[PDB]
C-alpha cells in the first residue's frame, strides 16, 4: 500500500450503461464467465499463501538518520567535520532527486486521468511542478560532475550576492 | 612455406630485369604489367587492371570460385574488397552516365521549384474561421484560470 | 478493468511460448506449423475482446511496471498504452499474420529449415507488437531496431544469392538513417522535457520544435520507403514471398508513419512542419507512381504501389487528419496482404518464374486466383464503394477541402491516375492476355490452406474497412460539404485511368516495334536514382578509405611522424657518436678542448 | 581485499607443483572459485566507497571492472590451449603462471588508493603482456609489435610520474579522499596546462586517442589470444579507469584546454570507423572497432557530466565483453584455416550451423542491439554530448551508421554466401569454443536484464 | 541515330561497341593466343593440385598472398615524400580536423556567451 | 563449476541484494518527507539548501 | 515445384518441338540426325532451334556449346547434364 | 574471355548479336504474333548482305549494327529465372552442401545410413586407387612446356577414369 495523502487521487466517477438494445450484451456474459473462471482460483491461492506467510511475522524498518550540522559549521581543512557534512548533504541530494521523481509521477497520473482536456484540473499540479523545478534549476543544476558540497555553497553565495547587487541597483 | 622473393620491393626501374621478374612473379603478360607509377603513394609495384572487371566476366565460364569470378591465379586488382559483387556493381548502363545525372537533377529541381510555387500559393475553399464558442475556446487552452478574461464574440450572420 | 489489462497482457504473453519451447525442446515436433498457427489464432481471439470493449465504452488505459534504472530525475519502466491505435490495430496485424502462417505452411512445404523460419517470423511479430504498443520511448526504440534486424534476417533468409544480402544491406542501412533521426528526436525530448515519455510530451507543448520534427521526418523517411531514402524497397522484394508479404503489408512498412501518427499533439501546430509533411509525401507519391509504370516483376510493382499508398498517408498527416491515415493503414493492410498472397500463389503455381512476360494469359487457370487478384486490384482506387473507397477517397476529398499547398493536390490527382493505369495494366498482362508460359503445366490450387487463406482475406478486405470505419469514436470534424466537380473527381480520375490503360492495351495489340523515347527509360529504369546512388556513394567512401584513410593518413604518415623521426634521430646520432675509430690523440685533444671550453668559454668556476 | 590477493598468489605454486594432465583442472577450477569469491564483493552503498584497509579501497567504478577481470581469467585460460598444448610442459606452466601474475597486478591496480601505487601497478600490469605477446606472437613482426607497444606505453606514461610527484609534494598525501576533501582550483598558468597535459596525455596514450592508435593494431594482429583479450579489455578499460579517477583534480582549466582533444577524438572516431570498413586481416577490424569505442569513451570522459560518466562506464564494460568475445571467435576461425585474412574463409552457414549464432550475437551486440549494455552506454553518451553541444550529433549518428555497416560486413563477409570448396579440413565445432561463447554471452544478457550494478559512482 | 555512348568511371564500356575489337591485327591474335595459353597452364596446375585425394589442406594460392603482402606490408617501403603526397596528406589529414575544430569553437563560444546572458531555455535543463 | 554453481547463483545474488546506492530507502524517505511538508503547510523542497543566517557574503 | 523429368519424356518433348518446326519434314526426322549433313538447314536456323530449347525449358545454354551441338541426341544429353535427370 | 580459344570469331560475334537482338525483341514485344513477324523481318535484314565476299565492310556493318542495337535495347531484357542476373541466380543455394562433408558425422548417423556410406567408401577407394599414376602421368605427359589450353584429354588409354573429375562429378543436384 501507500500514503494516499502524498499520492492523491481524484474522486471516482462511474456511470451505468442502460440498453436500450436487444441483442443483448455479450461482453457482460464474457466478464461474468471471466470472473467465475479466473478470479476464484487465484483468490483461493492468495488466501493459502497469505496464511502461509502470516504464520510467522517479519519486519523491515525504515532506516532513519540523525542531523549532523552543516558545512558552514566546519573549519579550514579538518576533514572530520566535512565528512559528516558532505554525506549529510549527499543524502539530501538523493532524497531531493526522488522528490522530483514523485512530482513527475503525479504529473503523468494527472495527464492520463484528466483525459483529452489537458488544461483542466492539472494546472495546480503543473503550477507546483514549475515551482519545485524552478527551485531545482536554481539550486542543483549547473555544478557539473565533481560536486562534493563546496561548489554548491559557492553557487549559493554567488547567487545571493548577485541578487543582492540586483536589488541594490533596483532600489 | 613462402619464398622471400615472392614479396615485392620497389617499382618498375630498370626495365629489363625488373619487368621480367614481375612477369615471372605476378603471372602476367610481359608488356601488360603496369605499375601505377611511382608517385610515392605506397602501392608497391602491384599491377593496374581494367578496374571494373566484376559486372564483367560473364557467368557461364564455369571457373573455380563461384561468387568471385576468380581463377586461382589472376593478379587480383588492388581494390578487390570494393569489388566483390554485393559491394559495387559497375554494370554497363543501359543509357549513359551524364544523361542519367542531368535528367535526375533536372526532375528533382523542377519538382522542388513547383513545391515552392505551391508553398507561396495555397488553396482554400472560401470559408472564414470557425466560430469558437467561449472567447476563441478560452480556459481550455494552456491554462490561465482567473488571470485575464479575453473578450471576443461572434454574431449571427 | 482487470479483464481489460489481463486480456491485453495475455495477448502479449501468448507470443512467448513457442520460441522458448523449441529452444527447450530438442525433440523435433512434427506439428510445429500447426502449433504456431493455433497460438496466433488464440492471440487473435483474445485480442478481439478488449477492442470491442474499447469501442463499447472507452476506458482508455495505460500499464506501467518493472522500472529499471530509475536513475536521475527520470525513470523508465516497461510500459504500454491502450489508446485507439495500439488498442485496435493489433487484431488486424494478428489476423494478417495468421493468414500468412497458413500461406507459409503451404509455400514452404519443401524445406527442412521451416522451424527456424517460423521462429524468425514470430520473433518479428513480437518485436512489431512491442513497437506498436509502447509509450515509454526507449521501448519504442527497442521495437524499432528489433524489427529492422528481423527484416534483415528474413530478407537474407536464402543465403547464397549475393543480390539478396546486398539488398538486405541496403535495408539495414536505411534503417540506421531512421535510427539517427529517431535518436536526435530522443535527444531533444530528453534535454528539454526531462524524460522521453509520450504523456509528459503531450502534457507540455513546446514552442520551438523544429529540430525534433526534422528528426521524426528523417525517421519516417528512413523507415517507410520514402523519397531520397526509398530504393531499399525492390531490394526488400528480393527475398521470399511471405517474408515480403508480412514485410510490406502491415508490419515494418507502416512503422515510419506510425510514429508521426503517434505524435499528433506535437504536430498539431508548426505549419512549417505540416508543409514539410505533405510536400514530402506528394514527392514520394509522384516519384513511385511514375517509377511504377513500365515494370515487369510483380513484387516490384506491388512494392511501388505500397510506397504510393504510404505517400498518400504522408499527405494525410500533412493535413491535420491522423485517424483517416490509421483507417488507411488497416484497409491497406488487409488489401496488400491479400494481394501479395495471390501473387505468390501464382508464382509458385508456375514454377517460381515470377515475371509478367512469360506469364501472359492465366484467366480460367483456376479462377479462384484470378478472381482474387481482380478483387484486390479493383479494390485498388476503391470501386465505389468498398473498403478501399473510404480511406483513399475521403483522404483526397478532405485534402481538397483543406488549406493545401496547391501542388500536392495535383500530385494526388496524377498519382491516383497512375495507380489506376498500372493496376489495369497488371490485370491485363497477368490474366486476360494470351497464354504465354512454358509447357508441362503443373497448375494446382486444390489446396485447403491456400483457399482458406485467400478466402479469409477476401472476406476481410471486403467488410473490415466498413466495419472499422463505422464504429470509430469521432476524433475529428468531417467536412462533408464539397463543391460540385470536387467530389466527382475521385471517380473521374479512376475511370479515366481505366480508359487510358485500356487504350494503351489496345495499342499494345498493334504491331509497330516502336522505340524508347527516354521517358519510357526514365519510368522503367528506376529512373536513375538506385543506379546513380548505389554506384556513386559506395565508390566515393571507399576511394577515400583506400587513398586518404588507410594507405595514406594513419599508416604511412602517422608512422613517419611519431616513430620514424625518433628512430632516424636515434640511429643517426648513434652512428655519429659511437662511430669513432680507436686512436688516443683524438681522445686527449677532446679532453684538452673540453677543459678549455669549460674553463674560459662556458665557465664553471665563476 | 587481501582475502582476494593472497589466493591469487597461492594459485601460482599450484601450477608449479601440479603435473601433466593435472595443472589444468586445478587452475581452471580454482580461478572460477576466485570468480565466486569476488562476486561476494558487491556491497557498496550510498555515501562513499568501501575501505579494504588503510591501503585498499573500492569505488563503485572499480567493482564491476574487478569482477570482470576475475570473470575473464578462466575463460581466457581455457581459450589459450590447442595452440600451445603441443608445446613443452615447463613453457606451458610458465605461460599459466605469467597470466596469474598478470591478474594479480591487475587486482593491485584496480584496488589502488594512492596514485603512485596506481602507477607502479600500472606498469606492473604492463610487463607480463609484453612477455606473452613476444614469446607467442606467432608471426614475423612480434618483434616490432612488442617494441612499439612498450615504448609507446612507457614514453607516454613517463611524465605522469613526475606530475604526480609534484602534486604529492604540493598538496599533501594522495589518498583519493585526501585528493578529494582538500582539492583547490588551479588557474590558467601555463604550468597548470603542462601538468594537465602530462596526466591526460599519458592516459590518452593508454586509451588510445586517435593520434596514437597505431600502438594498437600490430599488438593485436601479432598476439596470442590470451594477451589480446588481456590487452584489449583489461588494459584499455584500466586506462579509462585511471583517467576517471584522476579527473577529479584540475577541473577549472579542463574546459579551456579540452577543446583540441575532443575534436581529435570525434574526427578520428569517424576516420577509424571508415578505416575498418575495407581492411583485410579480420583480427584487426576488432582492434579498430576498439579504437572507435574508446574515442567515444574519451568524448564521454572529457565532457564532465554524471550522465556522461554513467554512459562511459557502461560503454567500458559492454565493449570489453564484446571485444574479448569477438577476439575469441576470430581465434576460432584462425584455428580453422591458417589464413588470418578476410576474403578467404567463406561459407560456414551450412557448416558449423551454430557457430554462426554466436557470430550473429556478437555482431548484434557490436551493432548495439537495444536491450544490451552497449546501447545503454552509447545512448547516454550521445545524450550528454548533445547537452554539451547542439551540433555533435551528426558525428555520433554517422559513427552509428558506419559502425552498423562494418560490423555487418564482418558478419556477412566471412560467413555468408559460398564456401570456397578447397578448404576440406575444418572440423565440426568443439565443446570448448561453444563453452567459451556460453561464458561470454550469459553475463552480458543477464546484465542486460538488470544493469543498475554497472553504472558508475554518479548513479 | 545514337550519340555513340560516352563512357564514365562508373558506366563500363560493353564488349560490343569497343570499337577496337574490329581492327584485328596479328598482334591481337598473338596476345589472345598467349593469354589463353597462360590461363590454360594456370588451370592445369590448379586442377592437378586440386583433385588430389590425399591433399588435405587448402590449395594455398600465391596470388592472394602476393596481393595481401603488396596491399598492407609493402606500402611503407617504398615511399618518397613528394609534392603530391605531402600536399594531399596535409589536405586530407589536417584540413577537416582544423575545420571541425573552428566550427566547434564557434558553437561553444555562442552557447557560452548566450547562457552568460542568461536568456536561454534552461528553465529545466537537468540532464546536462 | 562454471554454470551450475556460478551462473544461476550469481543470477540470484545480483537479482536482489540490499539497496545498492540507497535506492528504496530514498524512496520511502522522500515519501515521508513530502508527506510531512504537505501536512505542515511549508513549501516542499525549500530552496537555498544552506541556511542564509549561517552565511557571510564578502563585501565591496 | 518438382515435376520428375525422364529420358523418354525429354526425348519426346524435344522431338515434338523439332517436328513442330516448319521447314523440316516429319518423315526424315531422326534422333541420330545432323543439323548440317542430312537435314541441310543452316547455322542460323540451328541457333533458332537452340533458342527454342532455351525458351521452352527455361535456361540459357552458353555459346561455347551452341557452336557444337548440331544433333538432337546431344541436345538431350546436354539438358540431361543441366538437369541431372534421374529420380 | 573464353576457355576454348583466345577470341570468339567474327561468326560467333555476329551470332551472339543475333541472339541478343532476338531476346531483346522478345523483351520488347508481347503477344508473340507481331513478335514472330518482327523476328522474320530481322532475319531478312540479316539476309540482305549475308554473302559478302568482303570482310571489312562486313565488320563495319557489324559495328553499325551494334550501334543501332544499343540504341534500341530494352531496360529489362528478358532474363530467364535460372540465369545469372535473373530471378533465381542459385535460388536454392541454401542446400547446396559440398560433399567433402557428410563424412564428419558421428557413427550413430553412419549406422542410420549404412549402405550409402559403404558405397561412398568404395567410391573414395576408387578415387584414391587411380589417383597417382594414371592421372598425374596423363597430366605431366601430353602437353607442351606451357599448357596453353584449358581443355584436358580423357583417359582413352585402356581403363579407368578421365583425370580431374571429382569436383566435376560430385556437385549439388541444382534442386534439392
Ligand atoms: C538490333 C540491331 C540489329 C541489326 C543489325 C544490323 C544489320 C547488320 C547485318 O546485316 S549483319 C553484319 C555483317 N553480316 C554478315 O553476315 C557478315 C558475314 N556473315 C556471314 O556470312 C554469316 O551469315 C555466315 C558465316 C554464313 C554464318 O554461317 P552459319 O549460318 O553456318
Amino acid at each position: 500500500s501507500w500514503d494516499k495523502d502524498v499520492y492523491p487521487e481524484p474522486p471516482r466517477r462511474t456511470p451505468a450503461p442502460s440498453p436500450q438494445t436487444s441483442l443483448p450484451n455479450p461482453i457482460t456474459y464474457l466478464t461474468k464467465a471471466f470472473d467465475l473462471l479466473v478470479d476464484r482460483p487465484v483468490t483461493l491461492v492468495r488466501e493459502f499463501i497469505e496464511r502461509q506467510h502470516a504464520k510467522n511475522k517479519y519486519y523491515y524498518y525504515h532506516r532513519e538518520f540523525r542531523r549532523v550540522p552543516d558545512i558552514t559549521e566546519c573549519h579550514e581543512k579538518d576533514v572530520l567535520c566535512m565528512f559528516e557534512a558532505e554525506m549529510q548533504w549527499k543524502r539530501d541530494y538523493k532524497v531531493d532527486q526522488e522528490i522530483v521523481n514523485i512530482i513527475q509521477e503525479r504529473l503523468k497520473a494527472c495527464q492520463q486521468r484528466e483525459g483529452e482536456s489537458h488544461r483542466q484540473n492539472c494546472a495546480k499540479e503543473l503550477q507546483q511542478f514549475t515551482q519545485v523545478v524552478k527551485a531545482y534549476q536554481d539550486r542543483y543544476h549547473d555544478l557539473g560532475a565533481h560536486y562534493s558540497a563546496r561548489k554548491c555553497l559557492a553557487k549559493q553565495k554567488q547567487r545571493m550576492l548577485a541578487e543582492r547587487k540586483a536589488t541594490k541597483e533596483a532600489a | 612455406s613462402h619464398i622471400t622473393k615472392d614479396m615485392l620491393p620497389g617499382p618498375y626501374p630498370k626495365t629489363p630485369e625488373e619487368r621480367a621478374a614481375a612477369a615471372k612473379k605476378y603471372n602476367m603478360r610481359v608488356e601488360d604489367y603496369e605499375p601505377y607509377p611511382d608517385d610515392g603513394m605506397g602501392y608497391g609495384d602491384y599491377p593496374k587492371l581494367p578496374d571494373r572487371s566484376q559486372q564483367e566476366r560473364d557467368p557461364w565460364y564455369d571457373w573455380d570460385h563461384p561468387d568471385l569470378r576468380l581463377n586461382w591465379g589472376e593478379p587480383m586488382h588492388w581494390d578487390l574488397d570494393m569489388y566483390i559483387r554485393n559491394r559495387v556493381d559497375t554494370s554497363p548502363t543501359p543509357v549513359n552516365w551524364n544523361l542519367m545525372c542531368k535528367h535526375l537533377f533536372g526532375f528533382v529541381a523542377f519538382m522542388l521549384f513547383m513545391f515552392w510555387v505551391g508553398e507561396t500559393y495555397p488553396t482554400y475553399q472560401p470559408v472564414g474561421p470557425k466560430q469558437y464558442p467561449y472567447n476563441n475556446l478560452y480556459l481550455e487552452r494552456g491554462g490561465d484560470p482567473n488571470k485575464e478574461p479575453e473578450p471576443v464574440v461572434h454574431y449571427e450572420i | 478493468m482487470n479483464l481489460f489489462s489481463s486480456l491485453t497482457l495475455v495477448t502479449l504473453i501468448l507470443l512467448t511460448m513457442p520460441i522458448a519451447a523449441i529452444n527447450f525442446n530438442t525433440h523435433k515436433f512434427t506439428n510445429y506449423p500447426l502449433y504456431v498457427k493455433t497460438t496466433i489464432s488464440c492471440a487473435f481471439i483474445t485480442s478481439m475482446i478488449p477492442t470491442m470493449m474499447f469501442i463499447h465504452t472507452g476506458q482508455e488505459m495505460i500499464i506501467s511496471n518493472w522500472h529499471w534504472l530509475t536513475i536521475q530525475t527520470l525513470k523508465l519502466s516497461l510500459s504500454f498504452k491502450m489508446d485507439f491505435f495500439s488498442m485496435m490495430f493489433v487484431p488486424v496485424a494478428l489476423f494478417v499474420t495468421w493468414s500468412i502462417m497458413e500461406f507459409s505452411m503451404w509455400y514452404m512445404h519443401s524445406d527442412p529449415n521451416i522451424n527456424q523460419f517460423f521462429k524468425y517470423l514470430l520473433l518479428f511479430l513480437i518485436t512489431m507488437l512491442i513497437l506498436v504498443t509502447a509509450n515509454n520511448l526507449f521501448q519504442l526504440f527497442i521495437g524499432w531496431e528489433g524489427v529492422g534486424i528481423m527484416s534483415f534476417l528474413l530478407i537474407g533468409w536464402w543465403y547464397g544469392r549475393t543480390d539478396a544480402n546486398t539488398a538486405a544491406l541496403q535495408a539495414i542501412l536505411y534503417n540506421r538513417i531512421g535510427d539517427i533521426g529517431f535518436i536526435l528526436a530522443m535527444a531533444w525530448f530528453l534535454i528539454n522535457l526531462n524524460t522521453w515519455d509520450l504523456q509528459q510530451i503531450f502534457m507540455l507543448n513546446p514552442n520551438d520544435s523544429n529540430l525534433p520534427l526534422m528528426g521524426l521526418i528523417l525517421a519516417a523517411t528512413g523507415k517507410s520507403a520514402q523519397f531520397g531514402l526509398h530504393p531499399w524497397l525492390p531490394s526488400a522484394m528480393e527475398g521470399p514471398t511471405p517474408v515480403s508479404a508480412l514485410l510490406h503489408s502491415s508490419t515494418m512498412v507502416v512503422a515510419g508513419i506510425f510514429l508521426l501518427i503517434r505524435f499528433y499533439p506535437l504536430t498539431e501546430n508548426n505549419k512549417f512542419g505540416q508543409s514539410i509533411m505533405l510536400c514530402l509525401g506528394a514527392m514520394t507519391t509522384l516519384f513511385t507512381a511514375m517509377c511504377a509504370l513500365t515494370q515487369n516483376d510483380i513484387k516490384k510493382i506491388i512494392a511501388f504501389s505500397t510506397s504510393s499508398q504510404l505517400g498518400l498517408m504522408m499527405v494525410t498527416i500533412g493535413i491535420n487528419q491522423p485517424h483517416l491515415a490509421f483507417l488507411h493503414i488497416c484497409t491497406h493492410a488487409f488489401f496488400k496482404a491479400m494481394l501479395f498472397m495471390c501473387s505468390g500463389s501464382i508464382i509458385h503455381s508456375l514454377n517460381d518464374e515470377q515475371d509478367i512476360r512469360k506469364m501472359g494469359g492465366l484467366f480460367k487457370a483456376m479462377p479462384f486466383t484470378t478472381t482474387a487478384l481482380i478483387i484486390g486490384s479493383l479494390a485498388l482506387t476503391g470501386m465505389p464503394f468498398l473498403t478501399g473507397f473510404y480511406s483513399k477517397d475521403l483522404i483526397i476529398e478532405s485534402a481538397n477541402t483543406s488549406y493545401t499547398n496547391a501542388w500536392a493536390l495535383l500530385m494526388t490527382l496524377v498519382a491516383t491516375s497512375f495507380t489506376a493505369i498500372y493496376s489495369t495494366r497488371i490485370i491485363f498482362f497477368a490474366l486476360l492476355g494470351q497464354p504465354r508460359f512454358p509447357t508441362l503445366i503443373n497448375i494446382n490450387e486444390n489446396n485447403p490452406f491456400l483457399i482458406n487463406s485467400i478466402k479469409r482475406l477476401l472476406i476481410g478486405s471486403l467488410f473490415a474497412g466498413f466495419i472499422i470505419s463505422n464504429n470509430i469514436p469521432p476524433m475529428t470534424i468531417p467536412q462533408m460539404t464539397m463543391p460540385h466537380y470536387l467530389k466527382m473527381t475521385a471517380l473521374t480520375v479512376t475511370i479515366l485511368g481505366f480508359i487510358l490503360a485500356l487504350e494503351i492495351s489496345n495499342t499494345t495489340h498493334y504491331l509497330k516495334f516502336n522505340y524508347p523515347s527516354n521517358t519510357f527509360k526514365f519510368s522503367n529504369l528506376l529512373g536513375y536514382y538506385p543506379t546513380i546512388m548505389h554506384r556513386l556513394t559506395p565508390y566515393m567512401n571507399l576511394t577515400m578509405s583506400q587513398k586518404s584513410a588507410s594507405s595514406l593518413l594513419d599508416l604511412i604518415w602517422l608512422e613517419t611522424i611519431l616513430p620514424k623521426t625518433i628512430s632516424l634521430a636515434q640511429m643517426k646520432m648513434s652512428t655519429t657518436i659511437t662511430s669513432q675509430k680507436g686512436l688516443i690523440k683524438l681522445y686527449f685533444l677532446s679532453f684538452l678542448i673540453t677543459i678549455l671550453i669549460s674553463t674560459t668559454l662556458l665557465n664553471f668556476h665563476e | 581485499m587481501l582475502k582476494y590477493i593472497i589466493p591469487t598468489m597461492m594459485l601460482m605454486p599450484l601450477t608449479w607443483l601440479s603435473k601433466n594432465s593435472m595443472i589444468w583442472i586445478n587452475t581452471t577450477l580454482h580461478s572460477l572459485l576466485i570468480s565466486l569469491t569476488s562476486l561476494l564483493l558487491l556491497n557498496q552503498f550510498g555515501d562513499n566507497s568501501l575501505n579494504f584497509s588503510l591501503t585498499f579501497f573500492s569505488d563503485s567504478l572499480s567493482t564491476p571492472l574487478l569482477i570482470l577481470t576475475m570473470w575473464l581469467l578462466p575463460l581466457m585460460l581455457m581459450a589459450s590451449q590447442h595452440h600451445l598444448s603441443k608445446e613443452n610442459l615447463a613453457r606451458k606452466k610458465l605461460f599459466i603462471s605469467m597470466l596469474i601474475l598478470l591478474q594479480l597486478f591487475l587486482i593491485m591496480t584496480f584496488t589502488a588508493t594512492e596514485l603512485i601505487f596506481f602507477y607502479i601497478m600500472f606498469e606492473a600490469t604492463l610487463v607480463p603482456t609484453l612477455i606473452i605477446i613476444t614469446r607467442w606472437g606467432n608471426q614475423t613482426e612480434r618483434l616490432n609489435a612488442g617494441l612499439y607497444f612498450l615504448f609507446y606505453t612507457l614514453a607516454g606514461s613517463l611524465p605522469l610520474l613526475v606530475a604526480l610527484i609534484y602534486i604529492q609534494n604540493t598538496m599533501g598525501s594522495l589518498n583519493f579522499l585526501i585528493l578529494q576533501y582538500w582539492v583547490q582550483p588551479m588557474p590558467n598558468s601555463w604550468s597548470n596546462t603542462f601538468m594537465w597535459l602530462a596526466c591526460m596525455m599519458a592516459f590518452m596514450v593508454k586509451m588510445p586517442l586517435y593520434g596514437l592508435h597505431l600502438w594498437l593494431p600490430k599488438a593485436h594482429v601479432e598476439a596470442p589470444i590470451a594477451g589480446s583479450m588481456v590487452l584489449a579489455a583489461i588494459l584499455l578499460k584500466l586506462g579509462g579507469y585511471g583517467m576517471m579517477r584522476i579527473t577529479l583534480l584540475l577541473n577549472p582549466i579542463t574546459d579551456f584546454m579540452a577543446y583540441p582533444f575532443i575534436m581529435l577524438s570525434l574526427w578520428g572516431m569517424i576516420m577509424t570507423s571508415s578505416i575498418c570498413l575495407r581492411q583485410t586481416d579480420l583480427k584487426s577490424l576488432i582492434a579498430y572497432s576498439s579504437v572507435s569505442h574508446m574515442a567515444l569513451v574519451i568524448v564521454a570522459i572529457l565532457i564532465q557530466t554524471p550522465w556522461s560518466y554513467m554512459g562511459a562506464t557502461a560503454l567500458m564494460i559492454a565493449h570489453g565483453l564484446t571485444s574479448s568475445m569477438l577476439f575469441c571467435l576470430a581465434n576460432s576461425n584462425y584455428e580453422r584455416v591458417h589464413s588470418r585474412t578476410m576474403i578467404l574463409a567463406r561459407g560456414l552457414q551450412t557448416l558449423l550451423p551454430l557457430m554462426a549464432a554466436w557470430w550473429l550475437l556478437a555482431s548484434l551486440t557490436n551493432l548495439a542491439l537495444p536491450p544490451s549494455i552497449n546501447l545503454i552506454g552509447e545512448l547516454f553518451v550521445v545524450m550528454s554530448t548533445f547537452s554539451w553541444s547542439n551540433i555533435t550529433i551528426i558525428l555520433m549518428g554517422l559513427n552509428m551508421v558506419i559502425t552498423a555497416l562494418y560490423s555487418l560486413y564482418m558478419l556477412i563477409t566471412t560467413q555468408r554466401g559460398k564456401h570456397t570448396h578447397h578448404i576440406n579440413n575444418i572440423l565440426p565445432s568443439f565443446t570448448r569454443e561453444n563453452a567459451l561463447m556460453s561464458l561470454h554471452m550469459l553475463p552480458l544478457l543477464l546484465l542486460s536484464l538488470n544493469p543498475k550494478i554497472i553504472l558508475g559512482p554518479l548513479y | 541515330s545514337f550519340p555513340k555512348y560516352e563512357p564514365s568511371r562508373l558506366a563500363s564500356l560493353p564488349t560490343t561497341l569497343d570499337p577496337a575489337e574490329y581492327d584485328i591485327s596479328s598482334e591481337t591474335r598473338k596476345a589472345q593466343a598467349e593469354r589463353l595459353a597462360i590461363r590454360s597452364r594456370l588451370k592445369r596446375e590448379y586442377q592437378l593440385q586440386y583433385n588430389d585425394p590425399s591433399r588435405r589442406g587448402v590449395v594455398e594460392d600465391p596470388a592472394l598472398i602476393r596481393w595481401t603482402c603488396a596491399r598492407s606490408a609493402n606500402v611503407y617501403p617504398n615511399f618518397r615524400p613528394n609534392t603530391k603526397t605531402s600536399l594531399l596528406g596535409a589536405l586530407f589529414g589536417i584540413g577537416p580536423l582544423i575545420f571541425w575544430y573552428y566550427v566547434f569553437k564557434t558553437d561553444r563560444d555562442r552557447k557560452e556567451k548566450l547562457i552568460q546572458e542568461g536568456k536561454l531555455d534552461r528553465t529545466f535543463n537537468i540532464s546536462y | 563449476f562454471g554454470f551450475s554453481i556460478v551462473l544461476v547463483l550469481g543470477s540470484t545474488f545480483v537479482a536482489y541484494l540490499p539497496d545498492y546506492r540507497m535506492q528504496e530507502w530514498a524512496r520511502r524517505e522522500a515519501e515521508r518527507l513530502v508527506k510531512y511538508r504537505e501536512a505542515h503547510g511549508l513549501p516542499l523542497m525549500e530552496s537555498n539548501c544552506f541556511d542564509p543566517s549561517k552565511i557571510q557574503l564578502p563585501e565591496d | 515445384d518438382a515435376p520428375p523429368l525422364t529420358l523418354e519424356g525429354i526425348k519426346d518433348r524435344v522431338l515434338y518441338v523439332l517436328k513442330l518446326y516448319d521447314k523440316i519434314d516429319p518423315e526424315k526426322l531422326s534422333v541420330n540426325s545432323h543439323f548440317m549433313k542430312d537435314l541441310g538447314l543452316d547455322s542460323l536456323d540451328q541457333v533458332e532451334i537452340i533458342m527454342a530449347m532455351e525458351d521452352e525449358f527455361g535456361f540459357e545454354i552458353p555459346d561455347i556449346d551452341a557452336e557444337k551441338l548440331m544433333c538432337p541426341q546431344e541436345i538431350v544429353d546436354y539438358i540431361a547434364d543441366k538437369k541431372d535427370v534421374y529420380e | 574471355f573464353l576457355p576454348s580459344a583466345a577470341y570468339l570469331t567474327h561468326q560467333q560475334k555476329v551470332l551472339q548479336l543475333y541472339k541478343r537482338a532476338l531476346r531483346h525483341l522478345e523483351s520488347r514485344c508481347v503477344h508473340r504474333d507481331k513478335y514472330r513477324y518482327f523476328a522474320c523481318l530481322l532475319r531478312a535484314r540479316f539476309d540482305e548482305h549475308k554473302n559478302e565476299k568482303d570482310m571489312v565492310k562486313a565488320t563495319q556493318l557489324l559495328r553499325e549494327a551494334e550501334k543501332e542495337f544499343w540504341h534500341g535495347q530494352h531496360p529489362q531484357p528478358y532474363i530467364f529465372p535460372e540465369s545469372p542476373g535473373g530471378t533465381s541466380y542459385e535460388r536454392y543455394e541454401c542446400y547446396k552442401v559440398p560433399e567433402w562433408c557428410l563424412d564428419d558425422w558421428h557413427p550413430s548417423e553412419k549406422a542410420m545410413y549404412p549402405d550409402y556410406f559403404a558405397k561412398r567408401e568404395q567410391w573414395k577407394k576408387l578415387r584414391r586407387e587411380s589417383w597417382e599414376r594414371e592421372v598425374k602421368q596423363l597430366q605431366e605427359e601430353t602437353p607442351v612446356g606451357g599448357p596453353r589450353t584449358e581443355a584436358l584429354p580423357p583417359a582413352r588409354k585402356q581403363g579407368d577414369l578421365p583425370p580431374l573429375w571429382w569436383h566435376i562429378v560430385t556437385r549439388p543436384r541444382e534442386r534439392p
